[PDB]
Protein backbone atom coordinates (compact mmCIF):
# COMPACT_ATOMS: atom_id res chain seq x y z
CA UNK A 1 0.00 0.00 0.00
CA UNK A 2 3.00 2.34 -0.50
CA UNK A 3 1.92 5.62 -2.18
CA UNK A 4 4.03 5.65 -5.37
CA UNK A 5 3.02 9.25 -6.12
CA UNK A 6 4.53 10.34 -2.81
CA UNK A 7 7.73 8.39 -3.51
CA UNK A 8 8.00 9.94 -6.99
CA UNK A 9 7.62 13.45 -5.54
CA UNK A 10 10.38 12.66 -3.02
CA UNK A 11 12.66 11.29 -5.77
CA UNK A 12 12.06 14.35 -7.98
CA UNK A 13 12.90 16.71 -5.08
CA UNK A 14 16.13 14.78 -4.46
CA UNK A 15 17.06 14.73 -8.18
CA UNK A 16 17.39 10.91 -7.98
CA UNK A 17 17.19 9.80 -11.63
CA UNK A 18 17.34 6.07 -10.77
CA UNK A 19 14.44 6.25 -8.31
CA UNK A 20 12.35 8.43 -10.64
CA UNK A 21 12.71 5.97 -13.53
CA UNK A 22 12.19 2.86 -11.34
CA UNK A 23 9.02 4.40 -9.87
CA UNK A 24 7.62 5.33 -13.28
CA UNK A 25 8.43 1.79 -14.54
CA UNK A 26 6.21 0.60 -11.65
CA UNK A 27 3.36 2.85 -12.84
CA UNK A 28 3.84 5.85 -10.51
CA UNK A 29 1.52 8.68 -11.62
CA UNK A 30 3.74 11.25 -13.38
CA UNK A 31 1.29 14.08 -12.52
CA UNK A 32 0.77 13.13 -8.85
CA UNK A 33 0.61 16.27 -6.69
CA UNK A 34 1.28 17.21 -3.08
CA UNK A 35 -0.95 19.28 -0.75
CA UNK A 36 0.16 22.52 -2.48
CA UNK A 37 -0.44 21.12 -5.99
CA UNK A 38 3.24 20.67 -6.86
CA UNK A 39 3.91 17.78 -9.24
CA UNK A 40 7.25 16.05 -9.86
CA UNK A 41 7.73 18.49 -12.77
CA UNK A 42 7.13 21.48 -10.45
CA UNK A 43 9.74 20.05 -8.07
CA UNK A 44 12.33 19.36 -10.78
CA UNK A 45 11.81 22.85 -12.24
CA UNK A 46 12.12 24.69 -8.90
CA UNK A 47 15.11 22.65 -7.65
CA UNK A 48 16.89 22.89 -11.04
CA UNK A 49 17.11 19.17 -11.91
CA UNK A 50 17.37 19.44 -15.72
CA UNK A 51 17.87 15.68 -16.32
CA UNK A 52 14.74 14.92 -14.26
CA UNK A 53 12.66 17.56 -16.08
CA UNK A 54 13.59 15.89 -19.39
CA UNK A 55 12.81 12.37 -18.10
CA UNK A 56 9.38 13.39 -16.76
CA UNK A 57 8.47 15.25 -19.97
CA UNK A 58 9.40 12.22 -22.08
CA UNK A 59 6.98 10.11 -19.99
CA UNK A 60 3.94 12.39 -20.30
CA UNK A 61 4.29 14.96 -17.51
CA UNK A 62 1.71 17.73 -17.94
CA UNK A 63 3.65 20.95 -18.59
CA UNK A 64 0.45 22.95 -17.93
CA UNK A 65 -0.20 21.57 -14.42
CA UNK A 66 -1.17 24.49 -12.13
CA UNK A 67 -0.71 24.34 -8.35
CA UNK A 68 -2.93 25.88 -5.63
CA UNK A 69 -1.31 29.27 -6.31
CA UNK A 70 -1.95 28.88 -10.07
CA UNK A 71 1.76 28.42 -10.82
CA UNK A 72 2.98 26.09 -13.55
CA UNK A 73 6.47 24.60 -13.74
CA UNK A 74 7.39 27.45 -16.15
CA UNK A 75 6.49 30.05 -13.46
CA UNK A 76 8.84 28.32 -11.03
CA UNK A 77 11.80 27.90 -13.38
CA UNK A 78 11.42 31.51 -14.58
CA UNK A 79 11.30 32.98 -11.05
CA UNK A 80 14.26 31.00 -9.64
CA UNK A 81 16.43 31.48 -12.74
CA UNK A 82 16.77 28.06 -14.44
CA UNK A 83 17.21 29.06 -18.10
CA UNK A 84 17.84 25.60 -19.61
CA UNK A 85 14.71 24.31 -17.86
CA UNK A 86 12.66 27.30 -19.15
CA UNK A 87 13.84 26.41 -22.68
CA UNK A 88 12.91 22.70 -22.34
CA UNK A 89 9.46 23.49 -20.89
CA UNK A 90 8.72 25.84 -23.81
CA UNK A 91 9.95 23.17 -26.27
CA UNK A 92 7.41 20.72 -24.75
CA UNK A 93 4.54 23.20 -25.26
CA UNK A 94 4.36 25.18 -21.98
CA UNK A 95 1.89 28.09 -22.11
CA UNK A 96 4.19 31.12 -22.17
CA UNK A 97 1.39 33.50 -21.03
CA UNK A 98 -0.18 31.36 -18.27
CA UNK A 99 -1.29 33.54 -15.33
CA UNK A 100 -1.13 32.42 -11.69
CA UNK A 101 -3.77 33.44 -9.09
CA UNK A 102 -2.00 36.82 -8.52
CA UNK A 103 -2.30 37.42 -12.30
CA UNK A 104 1.46 36.92 -12.83
CA UNK A 105 2.91 35.52 -16.04
CA UNK A 106 6.30 33.73 -16.03
CA UNK A 107 7.80 36.88 -17.60
CA UNK A 108 6.35 39.08 -14.82
CA UNK A 109 8.10 36.85 -12.25
CA UNK A 110 11.41 36.61 -14.17
CA UNK A 111 11.55 40.39 -14.61
CA UNK A 112 10.99 41.06 -10.90
CA UNK A 113 13.61 38.42 -9.98
CA UNK A 114 16.23 40.06 -12.24
CA UNK A 115 16.50 37.21 -14.76
CA UNK A 116 16.92 39.20 -17.98
CA UNK A 117 18.03 36.26 -20.20
CA UNK A 118 14.87 34.38 -19.15
CA UNK A 119 12.68 37.44 -19.90
CA UNK A 120 14.26 37.54 -23.37
CA UNK A 121 13.80 33.77 -23.89
CA UNK A 122 10.10 34.15 -22.97
CA UNK A 123 9.73 37.16 -25.34
CA UNK A 124 11.29 35.06 -28.15
CA UNK A 125 8.48 32.51 -27.53
CA UNK A 126 5.63 35.08 -27.74
CA UNK A 127 5.39 36.31 -24.14
CA UNK A 128 3.20 39.36 -23.48
CA UNK A 129 4.92 42.20 -21.67
CA UNK A 130 3.56 45.47 -20.27
CA UNK A 131 4.56 48.45 -18.10
CA UNK A 132 3.59 46.61 -14.88
CA UNK A 133 6.31 43.96 -15.55
CA UNK A 134 8.94 45.91 -13.58
CA UNK A 135 12.62 44.84 -13.33
CA UNK A 136 14.51 43.89 -10.14
CA UNK A 137 18.33 43.93 -9.76
CA UNK A 138 19.76 42.31 -12.93
CA UNK A 139 19.03 37.11 -28.79
CA UNK A 140 18.15 40.81 -28.51
CA UNK A 141 18.22 41.20 -32.33
CA UNK A 142 15.55 38.46 -32.68
CA UNK A 143 13.11 40.18 -30.27
CA UNK A 144 13.48 43.70 -31.74
CA UNK B 1 6.51 54.41 20.32
CA UNK B 2 7.02 52.52 17.06
CA UNK B 3 5.92 48.86 17.08
CA UNK B 4 7.08 46.18 14.63
CA UNK B 5 4.76 43.19 14.18
CA UNK B 6 7.05 40.28 13.23
CA UNK B 7 5.76 36.82 12.26
CA UNK B 8 7.94 33.70 12.30
CA UNK B 9 6.86 31.20 9.62
CA UNK B 10 8.19 27.87 8.43
CA UNK B 11 7.57 24.14 8.49
CA UNK B 12 7.12 22.11 11.65
CA UNK B 13 10.49 21.33 13.27
CA UNK B 14 12.67 24.06 11.66
CA UNK B 15 13.37 25.75 15.03
CA UNK B 16 10.90 28.67 14.97
CA UNK B 17 10.24 28.56 18.71
CA UNK B 18 13.90 28.03 19.64
CA UNK B 19 14.92 31.08 17.54
CA UNK B 20 12.20 33.24 19.05
CA UNK B 21 13.05 32.14 22.62
CA UNK B 22 16.74 32.85 21.94
CA UNK B 23 15.91 36.43 20.86
CA UNK B 24 13.59 37.11 23.83
CA UNK B 25 15.68 35.56 26.64
CA UNK B 26 17.55 38.10 28.83
CA UNK B 27 19.92 35.55 30.46
CA UNK B 28 21.59 32.21 29.67
CA UNK B 29 19.93 28.96 30.83
CA UNK B 30 21.30 25.46 30.08
CA UNK B 31 7.31 32.58 31.08
CA UNK B 32 8.61 35.57 29.04
CA UNK B 33 6.78 38.10 26.82
CA UNK B 34 6.87 38.30 23.01
CA UNK B 35 6.46 42.10 23.26
CA UNK B 36 10.08 43.13 23.74
CA UNK B 37 11.21 46.75 24.05
CA UNK B 38 14.61 47.40 22.43
CA UNK B 39 16.66 50.29 21.07
CA UNK B 40 17.47 49.98 17.34
CA UNK B 41 19.56 52.65 15.59
CA UNK B 42 18.99 55.14 18.44
CA UNK B 43 15.20 54.73 18.64
CA UNK B 44 13.26 52.92 21.35
CA UNK B 45 10.79 50.56 19.70
CA UNK B 46 8.74 47.46 20.41
CA UNK B 47 9.20 44.07 18.76
CA UNK B 48 5.77 42.40 18.75
CA UNK B 49 6.52 38.79 17.82
CA UNK B 50 4.13 36.05 16.67
CA UNK B 51 5.28 32.43 16.32
CA UNK B 52 3.18 30.11 14.13
CA UNK B 53 4.50 26.94 15.89
CA UNK B 54 1.53 24.68 16.61
CA UNK B 55 -0.63 26.09 13.78
CA UNK B 56 1.53 25.47 10.67
CA UNK B 57 -1.19 23.13 9.27
CA UNK B 58 -4.10 25.42 10.29
CA UNK B 59 -4.82 27.32 7.06
CA UNK B 60 -7.36 29.82 8.41
CA UNK B 61 -5.05 30.82 11.28
CA UNK B 62 -1.93 30.95 9.08
CA UNK B 63 -3.79 33.54 6.98
CA UNK B 64 -4.70 35.54 10.11
CA UNK B 65 -0.98 35.75 11.06
CA UNK B 66 -0.21 36.86 7.51
CA UNK B 67 -2.84 39.63 7.64
CA UNK B 68 -1.52 41.14 10.86
CA UNK B 69 2.23 40.67 10.29
CA UNK B 70 4.30 43.63 9.01
CA UNK B 71 7.35 41.48 8.28
CA UNK B 72 8.06 37.77 8.06
CA UNK B 73 10.99 35.67 9.21
CA UNK B 74 10.87 32.76 6.73
CA UNK B 75 12.67 29.92 8.48
CA UNK B 76 13.91 26.66 6.98
CA UNK B 77 16.33 24.08 8.39
CA UNK B 78 19.57 23.47 6.47
CA UNK B 79 19.14 19.67 6.88
CA UNK B 80 15.51 19.58 5.59
CA UNK B 81 15.02 20.14 1.85
CA UNK B 82 11.21 20.11 2.13
CA UNK B 83 11.36 23.02 4.59
CA UNK B 84 13.41 25.06 2.07
CA UNK B 85 10.90 24.64 -0.78
CA UNK B 86 8.09 25.38 1.72
CA UNK B 87 9.42 28.96 1.84
CA UNK B 88 8.15 29.36 -1.73
CA UNK B 89 4.65 28.35 -0.64
CA UNK B 90 4.72 30.68 2.39
CA UNK B 91 5.97 33.61 0.27
CA UNK B 92 3.28 33.07 -2.39
CA UNK B 93 0.59 32.85 0.29
CA UNK B 94 1.81 36.04 2.00
CA UNK B 95 1.65 37.86 -1.35
CA UNK B 96 -1.95 36.73 -1.85
CA UNK B 97 -3.21 37.38 1.71
CA UNK B 98 -1.61 40.85 1.78
CA UNK B 99 -2.31 41.54 -1.96
CA UNK B 100 1.24 42.81 -2.49
CA UNK B 101 4.48 41.83 -4.22
CA UNK B 102 6.64 43.95 -1.83
CA UNK B 103 6.17 42.45 1.67
CA UNK B 104 9.12 42.71 4.13
CA UNK B 105 10.75 39.31 4.60
CA UNK B 106 14.06 37.71 5.54
CA UNK B 107 15.13 34.18 4.55
CA UNK B 108 16.56 32.31 7.56
CA UNK B 109 18.65 29.14 7.20
CA UNK B 110 18.47 27.68 10.71
CA UNK B 111 20.51 24.92 12.46
CA UNK B 112 23.61 26.13 10.64
CA UNK B 113 25.87 24.35 13.18
CA UNK B 114 24.64 20.83 12.22
CA UNK B 115 26.83 18.57 10.01
CA UNK B 116 23.96 16.86 8.11
CA UNK B 117 23.48 19.70 5.57
CA UNK B 118 21.21 19.02 2.58
CA UNK B 119 20.55 22.63 1.40
CA UNK B 120 23.67 24.43 0.13
CA UNK B 121 24.39 28.03 1.18
CA UNK B 122 24.69 28.94 -2.54
CA UNK B 123 21.16 27.66 -3.32
CA UNK B 124 19.72 29.71 -0.46
CA UNK B 125 21.70 32.86 -1.40
CA UNK B 126 20.47 32.51 -5.01
CA UNK B 127 16.83 32.03 -3.91
CA UNK B 128 17.04 35.08 -1.63
CA UNK B 129 18.45 37.15 -4.53
CA UNK B 130 15.57 36.02 -6.80
CA UNK B 131 13.06 36.92 -4.06
CA UNK B 132 14.78 40.29 -3.46
CA UNK B 133 15.31 39.58 0.26
CA UNK B 134 18.19 39.19 2.74
CA UNK B 135 19.47 35.73 3.70
CA UNK B 136 20.90 34.95 7.16
CA UNK B 137 22.18 31.63 8.56
CA UNK B 138 21.29 31.04 12.21
CA UNK B 139 21.80 28.70 15.13
CA UNK B 140 20.15 29.22 18.53
CA UNK B 141 22.47 26.60 20.06
CA UNK B 142 25.72 28.36 19.06
CA UNK B 143 24.18 31.89 19.27
CA UNK B 144 24.94 32.78 15.65
CA UNK B 145 22.78 35.03 13.45
CA UNK B 146 19.73 35.31 15.70
CA UNK B 147 20.07 39.02 16.55
CA UNK B 148 21.06 39.71 12.95
CA UNK B 149 17.95 37.97 11.55
CA UNK B 150 15.44 39.96 13.63
CA UNK B 151 17.39 43.26 13.33
CA UNK B 152 17.56 42.81 9.55
CA UNK B 153 13.78 42.20 9.35
CA UNK B 154 13.10 45.42 11.27
CA UNK B 155 15.37 47.24 8.76
CA UNK B 156 13.37 45.71 5.85
CA UNK B 157 10.13 47.03 7.40
CA UNK B 158 11.65 50.50 7.88
CA UNK B 159 12.75 50.62 4.21
CA UNK B 160 9.27 49.63 2.90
Amino acid sequence: HMDLGKKLLEAARAGQDDEVRILMANGADVNASDRWGWTPLHLAAWWGHLEIVEVLLKRGADVSAADLHGQSPLHLAAMVGHLEIVEVLLKYGADVNAKDTMGATPLHLAARSGHLEIVEELLKNGADMNAQDKFGKTDLAEIL
Amino acid sequence: MTEYKLVVVGAVGVGKSALTIQLIQNHFVDEDSYRKQVVIDGETCLLDILDTAGQEEYSAMRDQYMRTGEGFLCVFAINNTKSFEDIHHYREQIKRVKDSEDVPMVLVGNKCDLPSRTVDTKQAQDLARSYGIPFIETSAKTRQGVDDAFYTLVREIRKH
